[PDB]
RNA sequence: GGCCUGCU
RNA sequence: AGUAGAAACAAGGCC
C-alpha cells in the first residue's frame, strides 16, 4: 500500500482540511542577488501594456513618458492600461450619488489633519530612499539629512515644524538653479535643476524576499522623502473615504474582513428569491499595479476635492503629479563571473545605459535593449503606471466604485452584482434570473473593469454557486473555516528579547486559539514546543539538568541558591507553569508570589544596566512581519525585568566610508539624553517649540536650581554656582 | 552716554554779538518766557538766518554758536542738544 | 549640579556645541531617531544566530563597575568594546543571570502597585471557579468588544493629560483637567506612586494602558463582558464551552 | 516708528521682543506699535525685577550692582521673556513648589516675601480702568496686580506696593522719558489705539514654477493645462458615457464561463528526464543506529564521548574501500577523510578528558571536500573587460528530472511505527480546569500515536543537526569542526538509549547574508546496498566500512555495512527553518484535532477516546493496486506528520508555487463534487501555471502524482 | 605572519 | 565539486 495524503480530500471537504495544502513548515523562497532584472522586466511590461498610448518628452526632466489615457479601446482580453477619463469620472460621480456627502466630509477631515499635521509624523516609517546618499536609509535619518540640506541651501520654512511648510519648502526646491549635497569617501557637490528633479522623482527598487505562494520573484519600490508627505495626505483622504464604504476591506483587519464577507454573501443570496440564481466569482487581478495610471488618480482626487479650498486641491494633487513623472532606479546592478580566469565582478546598474551587451544573456540583452530608450541618468521613466501598491487605498476606492456601479440602479437589467474588493483581490456575488443573465452580468462587469485600467486574471479566477469561495487566504464554505497554516511561522521565538519572546509566544498561542480555532491539546503542544525551543535558543535550561552550555553554570548556582525554585523564570532556568488558563498572564506576574524576595529584587531592579527605554511608542510594541501579509505591530504584555535587554547592533558600519554617521549618532544621543534629563517628558510627549536646545536647558537650570533650593538639597553656594555656570555657558554660546 | 556743558551766555546790547559753546546731529534750541522751545541752529531757523552761524569741531566734540545782530526777541534760555540729550540751559538777555 | 556640568562639558567641544545651538526643540524627535541601524526584517533568525556569539547583548557602561569582568571559572561577563552607535558596551548573557544571583537587591513591593493591570489579571484568575465542559456547536459571531477591563472611561488623549499631570506635573502646560473623575484619578495615582522609582516612562505607559479604553473586533459567543473577554481563549472553543466565573464576581 | 526701537532700547530687549514677535507668527512690517508697547512692558519688567536682591531675611537688599558673592538672589524672578512652553513650565513649577494656586493666564514676576505672582502691565489708558479690566479677565486671583500709566499715576489693590518707592520714581521717570520722547517723534495719532486684537490667516499652497509645468504634463492626452482640466472636471456630469463605450467596445472582450464537468479536468503532466535524486541533508530511510543504552537525556551529555562510546560498541571494522563513486568528485578524498575522522576520534579517546567540541586539521582532502578557496576573487570591472569568457552568472530554468519510485517508498516508511519513543516533551502547569484535562488526555493520545514514528525521529535528527551546525558556524567560523550525529530515544522496556548515525564536518562558515552557503561533508552508516537504486545517490560517495551481525532466525545475516559520504551545504535561513521542524507536529495534530472537534460538534460529546481505541471510522490515506485503502485516525496523524516533515525537508520555491496553483484546482474540483456548477474563464492558463512549478524536486513531483491519482479517483 | 567586520 | 535556482554563495575590505 502506498500512502497518499491528498486522497484524504475524498472524505474531508477541501476547505475543512485546507491547512494540509500550505507548506509553511519549510524555508520560504529568497532572492540571492540583484533585482535589476526584475525591475527592468517590470518597467518594460508596464510600458508595453500601454504601447498604443501617445509618447511625449517632459520639458523639465527630459524623459520620455507614455500617456495611454483615452487611448484606443482594447480589442482583446490581454491586460490593458487604456483607462478612459470620462468613464472613471462617471464612476466616481455614481459613487458620490450612491453615498452623498462622502467626498465633502472626507475632504473636511483631511483638511483638518493636513493643516494640523507635524513634520515628525514622517519619521514613523520604514526604509525610505535618501537622495542625499542615493540609498535606502531609515525614515528618520533620510528626513534629517534632507532637512539639513534644505537648511544649508536656504529653505528654512520647515523650521515652522509643520508638514505643510516642509512640503512648501520641497516644492520651492524644485525651482532652484543649484543645490549642494555632501558626500564622504567630506566633499560638497553641486546638483543642477534637472539632476535634482530626477533625484526627487526617483524610486529605489529591491527584490522582495520571504514571499510564499509563487515560483518567481518580484520587485518592489521605495520612494524618496520629498514625495512621502503628499502620499501621506492622499492616503489619509483615501482611508477616510474607504472607512465610509462598506464594500471596501483594505483599511480593516482580518476578522472585520470575514464579517463583511459573510454579511455581503448573506445579503446577496437571502434577498435573491427562488427564481434568481446566484454565483460567486473568486477573482484576482493580473498586473494590478502596472495598469493603474497616476493621471487617473489625479483625476479621481480632483473630482473628489471639487468645491474645496484651492490650496487643499493643490496639496492633494501634487502627489499624483509627481507619480506621473516618477522614475525608478534600475537596482543594485549585475554580477559577472569568468571561470577561465576565475574571477567575479559587480557592475552597477547605472552602467546599463552605455555598457556593451556582450556580457548579457539573450533575455537580459533584449530587456536592456527595450528599456534603454527610457534610461535618463541611470534611472528609467515609469510614467504609465504604479510600481508597487503605493496608492493602495485609491486603488481600493476605484474597485469599490466598480463594485457599486452594479447596484441594479445603473445596470438597467435583471442581473446585478455586489461584493468586496481589497486591492489585487476581490469576491463578486452576481445574481440573475438565469444562467444567461449571470453570463451577461459577469461579461459587463469585466468590460467595465477593462475601461478603468483594471484587468481580471482569468487563470487565477473561477466562478461557482454562492456558498463556497475564497478571499485573501480566507476560505468560506457556508461559514469561514480556520486555516492555522498562515500563522504557523509565528509560533517560534520572535527574536526581540527573552521576556518579550516569552510574552509574544504565549500571546500568539492565545490569539490563534481565539481567532484561528486552535485546539486545546494543540495549544498545549505548541506551548511545550515553544518552551523547548526558547530554552534551547537562550541557553536557559531547567537548571536541574546536566546540559552543559555557555550559561549552565550561573543558572545552576542560581538554582541551588534559591529556596523556592518554582518562582524562577524560564529565562533563569526555572519550571514552566504556563497552561491554557495562564496564556494571558505575563511570566513575571504568574511567578511573583513564588519568587524569593532576594531574587525578586535582583530581577526587577530599576538600576539594572540592561533595561533601556527610548520612547512611548517602543515600550511594548514588537514589529513582526506576518507571513503572507504586510509588516504589522503587536502589543505584548511584559514586565520590565533584567531580561528586557536589547540585542547587539550590526556593527558593520565601521568598514564603510559612512563611518562618521556613528559619531553623529553618539553625539545626538548624548544631547538627547541631556535634554531628557532636563525635560523628563521628552520621550512620552515629543517637545514642541521654535527655540534652541541650550536656551531651554540653561533657563530650566536657572529655575530648577532656584526652586529646588526654595525646598530641597541645593544650597546658596550651589545655587549661585549654577547661576554663574549658566552665565558661563551663555557666554560660551556667544563665542 | 553723552553729557553736555554749555558756556558763553549773558547780557548783551541790541545789535551786539555773543558766542555760545557746547562741549559734549548736535544743535541749539531756545525757549523764551511763556513760549515753546524752538530750534535755532543744527549741525537754521528763518528768524536767525544771516545773523547766527553754528560750527562743529568733531575732534573736540564742540558746537559753537556765533550770534550777531542780536535783538530783544532773541532773549531766551539757550540749550545745547545731542541726538536726545540736553544741556542745562544758558540765559541770553538782549 | 551634575546635569548642567555635562551640559557645559558638551558645549566645550565644538561639534556638540553646534548641534546644541543650531538644532531647535521641534527637531528633537528627528535627531533622536536619527540612526544608521535598520529595523530587522527577520528577528528570529538573528536572535538564534547572535545568541551563539560571545557578548551578544548590550548594557549601559555602568555595568563595568557593578559586575566583575569574569565569573568564578573565568567566563567573561562583559566587554569594554562599545556598541556601534552608542556608548553602551556589549556584554554576555551570563551578566544577566549573574545580576539575578549576586547583583544588588532592592524593594520590589511597589511593582504590584505599578503593574496594576497584570496583577489584577492574576488576582482575578486565582479566585476563579471552573465548571463542566459542554460539547455543542458554538455559533461564533464577530463583534466589537473592549479588551481592557480597567479602562476608566477615558480616551488616549483624554487620559494623556491626566498621565502627564500624575507623572510630569510641570510639563502639563495650559491644560488643567476639568472633569472631576480625572481629578480623583490624579489624586489617587499621585499619592499611590509618590516615590516609586521604576521609571517615569514606564509608569506613564502603564497608566495609559490601565486608564485608556481600547477596543478590538473578535469572534465571540456569549460573554461580551470585559472580564469575560480576557479569558475568551479558555471559555469558548470550536465545539466546547467551559463555564467560568472570574474572581471579581 | 521702528527707528525708536533702533535708537533707544538695548539689544537684549529688542531681540527678546523679536523672538516674542516670531512666537505667534505675525509679521512686524504690518503693525509695529505692538512691538514697541510690549517691549516697553518687557523693559519695565526687567527694570522692576533687576537691582532687587534678597538675603536669608526678607527686607530685600537693594544694590545698584551685584557684588561678587553667593548673595546674588533676585527679589523678583521674571516670567515673561520666555516661550509659552517655558512660561507655563515656570508657572507649574512655582505652583508645585510654593503650594500656591495656578493662574490661567501669563504672570510676569514672582516674589518670595509675599510668595506670589505679579502681572505688570503699563497701558496708554489710565490705570483705574485697565486694572479692573485685566482683573475681570483673570478669575478669582490672589496674585497681586500692579499697573502704571503714562500720566505718572500708580495703583493697586490692598493699597499694596511691594518694594521701594524710589524704584517707582525710576519707573515713572522712564515712563515720561518715553512720553516726551515720542513728543519729539509724534506718534499719538495711533499710539493710544493701535492694536485691536486681530487674529486671522489664510493658508496658501500655490503650485508655481517647475512644479506647475509638471502638472501640465500629467493630464489626459487632449488637455493643455491643469486649470482647464480642473474646470472640465468641475463642469463634468454623468451623461451615460460608460454605456456608449461599452456598446462601441469590441465584443471579443468577454469573460465567457466555460462549464467545469467531470470530463473536463485532465491529469497534470509530469516532466520527463533523468530520474530524480536525493536532496535531504541526511539519510532518512537508510539510516543505521549505534547505541549505548545510557540513562542520559536528549541534551544531557557530551557529544564526542557519546559518539566514541557508541562506535566502540560495534565490532567488525574493515579497511574502507570504494563501492559506489561520486561520479563527479574525487572519491579517494572521501576515503582519506573517513580514515582521518577515525584517527582523530582515537586521538581524542587517548587524551585526558574528551573535549566538548573538536576542531579538525585542514588537509587538502577536506579543503576540496568543503570547497575552500574556490570562490572567484572579486575584482573591478575596469580591470577585467577584455576577457572573452567574462559573462553573467548562469541563470536558466533548472534541469528537468522525472519522478522515481524511491520517494514514494521513503514516504511510505516515514509513516511507519517504530520500537522507540522519539519525543520527550517538556513540562506544563498542572491542569486545573476540566477542559485542561480533556486537552491533556488528547495530547497524551496523540503523543502515544506519533512518538513511535519515523517522522518524529527525522524531526529530532534535523533539529539536532541544524542546531549543532548553526552553533558551530557562529562560534568556529574559520576552522573545520567535527559533530557526531546524535539522537536519544527510549526503548519499550523504558531504558533510555543514544544513537549515533554518523558525523558531520562543518567548514568555513563566514555567513553574511541569509543566503550565503556553509558547506559541510556528511558521513552516515547504513546497510542499504547502493547498487540497487543508483540514480537516487547521484551526489553521494558510498564506501564499504564493515560487517554487521543482527540476530535473525536464518543463522545470522552478517550483512555488509556501508558508509554514505557526501558534500552538502546549507544557509542561515535553512538552518533556522530546519531547527524549527517541531511545528510539523503542530500542523499535523492541529489538523487531526480540528477533525475531532468538527465531528464532536455533531454528537454533543467528546469523541477522542472512541476514535483512538475503537478505530471504526477510517479515512482514505492511500491507494493499493486493489483500490483505495483507509486507515484509522492514528495512521492519518502519522501520514500528515510525515507530509509536514517532508515539506520542511524538501522545501523549495517549486513546492510553494505548486501548492498554491494546485490548491486552486483542488477548490475547483471540490466545488464540482459539491454540485455547485463551477466554472472557469481560462482553465488552460491555470494548468500551465501548475505545470511550470514541476521541474526537478522529488517532493513536488510526488505531490503532483498524488494530485493526479486523486483526480482519477475523484470525478466519479 | 600581525590586527578589523559579520543585516550597512 | 557542492548548495541553489531566472542570481548568487563557495568570506569581505583595509594595509
Amino acid at each position: 500500500m502506498d500512502v497518499n495524503p491528498t486522497l484524504l480530500f475524498l472524505k474531508v471537504p477541501a476547505q475543512n482540511a485546507i491547512s494540509t495544502t500550505f507548506p509553511y513548515t519549510g524555508d520560504p523562497p529568497y532572492s540571492h542577488g540583484t533585482g535589476t532584472g526584475y525591475t527592468m522586466d517590470t518597467v518594460n511590461r508596464t510600458h508595453q501594456y500601454s504601447e498604443k498610448g501617445r509618447w511625449t518628452t517632459n520639458t523639465e526632466t527630459g524623459a520620455p513618458q507614455l500617456n495611454p489615457i483615452d487611448g484606443p479601446l482594447p480589442e482583446d482580453n490581454e491586460p490593458s492600461g487604456y483607462a478612459q477619463t470620462d468613464c472613471v469620472l462617471e464612476a466616481m460621480a455614481f459613487l458620490e450619488e450612491s453615498h452623498p456627502g462622502i467626498f465633502e466630509n472626507s475632504c473636511l477631515e483631511t483638511m483638518e489633519v493636513v493643516q494640523q499635521t507635524r513634520v515628525d509624523k514622517l519619521t514613523q516609517g520604514r526604509q525610505t530612499y535618501d537622495w542625499t546618499l542615493n540609498r535606502n536609509q531609515p525614515a528618520a535619518t533620510a528626513l534629517a539629512n534632507t532637512i539639513e540640506v534644505f537648511r544649508s541651501n536656504g529653505l528654512t520654512a520647515n523650521e515652522s515644524g509643520r508638514l505643510i511648510d516642509f512640503l512648501k519648502d520641497v516644492m520651492e526646491s524644485m525651482d532652484k538653479e543649484e543645490m549642494e549635497i555632501t558626500t564622504h569617501f567630506k566633499k560638497k557637490q553641486r546638483l543642477n535643476k534637472r539632476s535634482y528633479l530626477i533625484r526627487a522623482l526617483t524610486l529605489n527598487t529591491m527584490t522582495k524576499d520571504a514571499e510564499r505562494g509563487k515560483l518567481k520573484r518580484r520587485a518592489i519600490a521605495t520612494p524618496g522623502m520629498q514625495i512621502r508627505g503628499f502620499v501621506y495626505f492622499v492616503e489619509t483622504l483615501a482611508r477616510s473615504i474607504c472607512e465610509k464604504l462598506e464594500q471596501s476591506g483594505l483599511p480593516v483587519g482580518g476578522n472585520e474582513k470575514k464579517a463583511k464577507l459573510a454579511n455581503v454573501v448573506r445579503k446577496m443570496m437571502t434577498n435573491s428569491q427562488d427564481t434568481e440564481l446566484s454565483f460567486t466569482i473568486t477573482g484576482d487581478n493580473t498586473k494590478w499595479n502596472e495598469n493603474q495610471n497616476p493621471r487617473m488618480f489625479l483625476a479621481m482626487i480632483t473630482y473628489i476635492t471639487r468645491n474645496q479650498p484651492e490650496w487643499f486641491r493643490n496639496v492633494l494633487s501634487i502627489a499624483p503629479i509627481m507619480f506621473s513623472n516618477k522614475m525608478a532606479r534600475l537596482g543594485k546592478g549585475y554580477m559577472f563571473e569568468s571561470k577561465s580566469m576565475k574571477l567575479r565582478t559587480q557592475i552597477p546598474a547605472e552602467m546599463l545605459a552605455s555598457i556593451d551587451l556582450k556580457y548579457f544573456n539573450d533575455s537580459t540583452r533584449k530587456k536592456i535593449e527595450k528599456i534603454r530608450p527610457l534610461l535618463i541618468d541611470g534611472t528609467a521613466s515609469l510614467s504609465p503606471g504604479m510600481m508597487m501598491g503605493m496608492f493602495n487605498m485609491l486603488s481600493t476606492v476605484l474597485g469599490v466604485s466598480i463594485l457599486n456601479l452594479g447596484q441594479k440602479r445603473y445596470t438597467k437589467t435583471t442581473y446585478w452584482w455586489d461584493g468586496l474588493q481589497s486591492s489585487d483581490d476581490f469576491a463578486l456575488i452576481v445574481n440573475a434570473p438565469n444562467h444567461e443573465g449571470i453570463q451577461a452580468g459577469v461579461d459587463r462587469f469585466y468590460r467595465t473593469c477593462k475601461l478603468l485600467g483594471i484587468n481580471m486574471s482569468k487563470k487565477k479566477s473561477y466562478i461557482n454557486r454562492t456558498g463556497t469561495f475564497e478571499f485573501t487566504s480566507f476560505f468560506y464554505r457556508y461559514g469561514f473555516v480556520a486555516n492555522f497554516s498562515m500563522e504557523l511561522p509565528s509560533f517560534g521565538v520572535s527574536g526581540i528579547n527573552e521576556s518579550a519572546d516569552m510574552s509574544i509566544g504565549v500571546t500568539v498561542i492565545k490569539n490563534n486559539m481565539i481567532n484561528n480555532d486552535l485546539g486545546p491539546a494543540t495549544a498545549q503542544m505548541a506551548l511545550q514546543l515553544f518552551i523547548k525551543d526558547y530554552r534551547y535558543t537562550y541557553r536557559c535550561h531547567r537548571g536541574d539538568t546536566q546540559i552543559q552550555t555557555r550559561r549552565s553554570f550561573e543558572i545552576k548556582k542560581l538554582w541551588e541558591q534559591t529556596r523556592s525554585k518554582a518562582g524562577l523564570l524560564v529565562s533563569d532556568g526555572g519550571p514552566n507553569l504556563y497552561n491554557i488558563r495562564n496564556l494571558h498572564i505575563p511570566e513575571v506576574c504568574l511567578k511573583w508570589e513564588l519568587m524569593d524576595e532576594d531574587y525578586q529584587g535582583r530581577l526587577c531592579n530599576p538600576l539594572n544596566p540592561f533595561v533601556s527605554h527610548k520612547e512611548i511608542e517602543s515600550v511594548n510594541n514588537a514589529v513582526m512581519m506576518p507571513a503572507h501579509g504586510p509588516a504589522k505591530n503587536m502589543e505584548y504584555d511584559a514586565v520590565a525585568t533584567t531580561h528586557s535587554w536589547i540585542p547587539k547592533r550590526n556593527r558593520s558600519i565601521l568598514n564603510t566610508s559612512q563611518r562618521g554617521i556613528l559619531e553623529d549618532e553618539q553625539m545626538y544621543q548624548k544631547c538627547c539624553n541631556l535634554f531628557e534629563k532636563f525635560f523628563p517628558s521628552s520621550s512620552y510627549r515629543r517637545p514642541v517649540g521654535i527655540s534652541s536646545m541650550v536656551e531651554a536647558m540653561v533657563s530650566r537650570a536657572r529655575i530648577d536650581a532656584r526652586i529646588d533650593f526654595e525646598s530641597g538639597r541645593i544650597k546658596k553656594e550651589e545655587f549661585a554656582e549654577i547661576m554663574k555656570i549658566c552665565s558661563t555657558i551663555e557666554e560660551l554660546r556667544r563665542q | 552716554q553723552v553729557q553736555l556743558q554749555e558756556s558763553g551766555g549773558g547780557l548783551v546790547q541790541p545789535g551786539g554779538s555773543l558766542r555760545l559753546s557746547c562741549a559734549a546731529t548736535m544743535s541749539w534750541y531756545r525757549q523764551a518766557p511763556g513760549k515753546e522751545r524752538e530750534l535755532v541752529a543744527s549741525d537754521y531757523a528763518a528768524s536767525v538766518k544771516g545773523r547766527f552761524t553754528i560750527s562743529r569741531d568733531n575732534a573736540k566734540n564742540t558746537v559753537y554758536l556765533q550770534m550777531n545782530m542780536l535783538k530783544p526777541e532773541d532773549t531766551a534760555v539757550y540749550y545745547c542738544y545731542v541726538y536726545t540729550l540736553f544741556g542745562q540751559g544758558t540765559q541770553v538777555t538782549v | 549640579m551634575e546635569r548642567i556640568k555635562e551640559l557645559r562639558d558638551l558645549m566645550s567641544q565644538s561639534r556638540t556645541r553646534e548641534i546644541l545651538t543650531k538644532t531647535t526643540v521641534d527637531h528633537m524627535a528627528i535627531i533622536k531617531k536619527y540612526t544608521s541601524g535598520r529595523q530587522e526584517k527577520n528577528p528570529a533568525l538573528r536572535m538564534k544566530w547572535m545568541m551563539a556569539m560571545k557578548y551578544p547583548i548590550t548594557a549601559d557602561k555602568r555595568i563595568m563597575e557593578m559586575i566583575p569582568e569574569r565569573n568564578e571559572q573565568g567566563q567573561t561577563l562583559w566587554s569594554k568594546t562599545n556598541d556601534a552607535g552608542s556608548d553602551r558596551v556589549m556584554v554576555s548573557p551570563l551578566a544577566v543571570t549573574w545580576w539575578n544571583r549576586n547583583g544588588p537587591t532592592t524593594s520590589a513591593v511597589h511593582y504590584p502597585k505599578i503593574y496594576k493591570t497584570y496583577f489584577e489579571k492574576v488576582e482575578r484568575l486565582k479566585h476563579g471557579t471552573f465548571g463542566p465542559v459542554h460539547f455543542r456547536n458554538q455559533v461564533k459571531i464577530r463583534r466589537r468588544v473592549d479588551i481592557n477591563p480597567g479602562h476608566a472611561d477615558l480616551s488616549a488623549k483624554e487620559a494623556q493629560d491626566v498621565i502627564m499631570e500624575v507623572v510630569f506635573p510641570n510639563e502639563v502646560g495650559a491644560r488643567i483637567l476639568t472633569s472631576e473623575s480625572q481629578l480623583t484619578i490624579t489624586k489617587e495615582k499621585k499619592e499611590e506612586l509618590q516615590d516609586c522609582k521604576i521609571s517615569p516612562l514606564m509608569v506613564a505607559y502603564m497608566l495609559e494602558r490601565e486608564l485608556v479604553r481600547k477596543t478590538r473586533f473578535l469572534p465571540v459567543a456569549g460573554g461580551t463582558s470585559s472580564v469575560y473577554i480576557e479569558v475568551l481563549h479558555l471559555t469558548q472553543g470550536t465545539c466546547w464551552e467551559q463555564m467560568y466565573t472570574p474572581g471579581g464576581e | 516708528m521702528e527707528d525708536f526701537v533702533r535708537q533707544c532700547f538695548n539689544p537684549m530687549i529688542v531681540e527678546l521682543a523679536e523672538k516674542a514677535m516670531k512666537e505667534y507668527g505675525e509679521d512686524l512690517k504690518i503693525e509695529t506699535n505692538k512691538f514697541a508697547a510690549i517691549c516697553t512692558h518687557l523693559e519695565v519688567c526687567f527694570m522692576y525685577s533687576d537691582f532687587h536682591f534678597i538675603n536669608e531675611r526678607g527686607e530685600s537688599i537693594i544694590v545698584e550692582s551685584g557684588d561678587p558673592n553667593a548673595l546674588l538672589k533676585h527679589r523678583f524672578e521674571i516670567i515673561e521673556g520666555r516661550d509659552r512652553t517655558m512660561a507655563w513650565t515656570v508657572v507649574n513649577s512655582i505652583c508645585n513648589t510654593t503650594g500656591a494656586e495656578k493662574p490661567k493666564f501669563l504672570p510676569d514676576l514672582y516674589d518670595y516675601k509675599e510668595n506670589r505672582f505679579i502681572e505688570i502691565g503699563v497701558t496708554r489708558r489710565e490705570v483705574h480702568i485697565y486694572y479692573l479690566e485685566k482683573a475681570n479677565k483673570i478669575k478669582s486671583e490672589k496674585t497681586h496686580i500692579h499697573i502704571f500709566s503714562f500720566t505718572g499715576e500708580e495703583m493697586a489693590t490692598k493699597a499694596d506696593y511691594t518694594l521701594d518707592e524710589e524704584s517707582r520714581a525710576r519707573i515713572k521717570t522712564r515712563l515720561f522719558t518715553i512720553r516726551q520722547e515720542m513728543a519729539s517723534r509724534g506718534l499719538w495719532d495711533s499710539f493710544r489705539q493701535s492694536e485691536r486684537g486681530e487674529e486671522t490667516i489664510e493658508e496658501r499652497f500655490e503650485i508655481t514654477g517647475t512644479m506647475r509645468r509638471l502638472a501640465d504634463q500629467s493630464l489626459p492626452p487632449n488637455f493643455s493645462s491643469l486649470e482647464n482640466f480642473r474646470a472640465y472636471v468641475d463642469g463634468f456630469e454623468p451623461n451615460g458615457y460608460i454605456e456608449g463605450k461599452l456598446s462601441q467596445m469590441s465584443k471579443e472582450v468577454n469573460a465567457r464561463i466555460e462549464p467545469f464537468l467531470k470530463t473536463t479536468p485532465r491529469p497534470l503532466r509530469l516532466p520527463d528526464g533523468p530520474p530524480c535524486s536525493q536532496r535531504s541533508k541526511f539519510l532518512l530511510m537508510d539510516a543505521l543506529k549505534l547505541s549505548i543504552e545510557d540513562p542520559s537525556h536528549e541534551g544531557e551529555g557530551i557529544p564526542l564521548y557519546d559518539a566514541i562510546k557508541c562506535m566502540r560498541t560495534f565490532f567488525g571494522w574493515k579497511e574502507p574501500n570504494v563501492v559506489k563513486p561520486h561520479e563527479k568528485g574525487i572519491n579517494p578524498n572521501y576515503l582519506l577523510a573517513w580514515k582521518q575522522v577515525l584517527a582523530e576520534l582515537q586521538d581524542i579517546e587517548n587524551e585526558e578528558k574528551i573535549p566538548k567540541t573538536k576542531n579538525m586539521k585542514k588537509t587538502s582532502q577536506l579543503k576540496w571536500a568543503l570547497g575552500e578557496n574556490m570562490a572567484p576573487e572579486k575584482v573591478d570591472f575596469d580591470d577585467c573587460k577584455d576577457v572573452s569568457d567574462l559573462k553573467q552568472y548562469d541563470s536558466d530554468e533548472p534541469e528537468l528530472r522525472s519522478l522515481a519510485s524511491w520517494i514514494q517508498s521513503e514516504f511510505n516508511k516515514a509513516c511507519e511505527l517504530t520500537d522507540s519513543s522519539w519525543i520527550e516533551l517538556d513540562e506544563i502547569g498542572e491542569d486545573v480546569a476540566p477542559i485542561e484535562h480533556i486537552a491533556s488526555m488528547r495530547r497524551n493520545y496523540f503523543t502515544a500515536e506519533v512518538s513511535h514514528c519515523r517522522a518524529t525521529e527525522y524531526i529530532m535528527k534535523g533539529v539536532y543537526i541544524n542546531t549543532a551546525l548553526l552553533n558551530a558556524s557562529c562560534a568556529a567560523m574559520d576552522d573545520f569542526q567535527l559533530i557526531p550525529m546524535i539522537s536519544k530515544c527510549r526503548t519499550k522496556e523504558g531504558r533510555r538509549k543514544t544513537n549515533l548515525y554518523g558525523f558531520i564536518i562543518k567548514g568555513r562558515s563566514h555567513l553574511r547574508n541569509d543566503t550565503d552557503v556553509v558547506n559541510f561533508v556528511s558521513m552516515e552508516f547504513s546497510l542499504t546496498d547502493p547498487r540497487l537504486e543508483p540514480h537516487k545517490w547521484e551526489k553521494y560517495c558510498v564506501l564499504e566500512i564493515g560487517d554487521m551481525l543482527l540476530r535473525s532466525a536464518i543463522g545470522q545475516v552478517s550483512r555488509p555495512m556501508f558508509l554514505y559520504v557526501r558534500t552538502n551545504g546549507t544557509s542561515k535561513i535553512k538552518m533556522k527553518w530546519g531547527m524549527e521542524m517541531r511545528r510539523c507536529l503542530l500542523q499535523s495534530l492541529q489538523q487531526i484535532e480540528s477533525m475531532i472537534e468538527a465531528e464532536s460538534s455533531v454528537k454533543e460529546k467528546d469523541m477522542t477516546k472512541e476514535f483512538f481505541e475503537n478505530k471504526s471510522e477510517t479515512w482514505p490515506i492511500g491507494e493499493s493496486p486493489k483500490g483505495v485503502e483507509e486507515g484509522s485516525i492514528g495512521k492519518v496523524c502519522r501520514t500528515l506528520l510525515a507530509k509536514s516533515v517532508f515539506n520542511s525537508l524538501y522545501a523549495s520555491p517549486q513546492l510553494e508555487g505548486f501548492s498554491a496553483e494546485s490548491r486552486k484546482l483542488l477548490l475547483i474540483v471540490q466545488a464540482l463534487r459539491d454540485n455547485l456548477e463551477p466554472g472557469t474563464f481560462d482553465l488552460g492558463g491555470l494548468y500551465e501555471a501548475i505545470e511550470e512549478c514541476l521541474i526537478n524536486d522529488p517532493w513536488v513531483l510526488l505531490n503532483a502524482s498524488w494530485f493526479n491519482s486523486f483526480l482519477t479517483h475523484a470525478l466519479r
